[PDB]
C-alpha cells in the first residue's frame, strides 16, 4: 500500500474507494504562500502540483 | 461525475488539507496563474 | 548553511513551491 498521490495533491476522484491510503494532511502556510526554509524537515506538508499517472 | 456532492459524502474522504470543491478550483487557477512567469 | 537547498543533492522544491527558484522568488518578492 502507498499514499495516494492524488490525495497528496490534494483531490482524489475516487475517494473512499481508493486503492490507495488518503493520510490527512496539514499544507505549509508558507510553502503555500511560495517559500519554506524548512524543506523535508518542516513539520507541515508541501503538495506537489505534478499530476500522477 | 460528482460523487462527492451527494449527500453522506465525507469531502475528506476527496479532498486534502481542507480544501472543498471551491477552494480546490481556486488553488488550481493559483498555480496557473504564479507558474506562467517562472523559469 | 543559512541557505540549505543551496548545498549539493538537495531538491529546490522542498523549499521552493512553484517551480520558484533564489532568483525568481526574490524578484517576485521585490516588485
Ligand atoms: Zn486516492
Ligand atoms: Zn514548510
Amino acid at each position: 500500500i502507498k499514499d495516494c498521490p492524488w490525495y497528496d495533491r490534494g483531490f482524489c476522484k475516487h475517494g473512499p474507494l481508493c486503492r490507495h491510503r488518503h493520510t490527512r494532511r496539514v499544507i505549509c502556510v508558507n510553502y503555500l504562500v511560495g517559500f519554506c526554509p524548512e524543506g523535508p524537515s518542516c513539520k507541515f506538508m508541501h503538495p506537489r502540483f505534478e499530476l500522477p499517472m | 461525475d460528482k460523487p462527492w456532492r451527494k449527500p453522506g459524502a465525507d469531502l475528506s474522504d476527496y479532498f486534502n488539507y481542507g480544501f472543498n470543491e471551491d477552494t480546490w478550483k481556486a488553488y488550481c487557477e493559483k498555480q496557473k496563474r504564479i507558474r506562467m512567469g517562472l523559469e
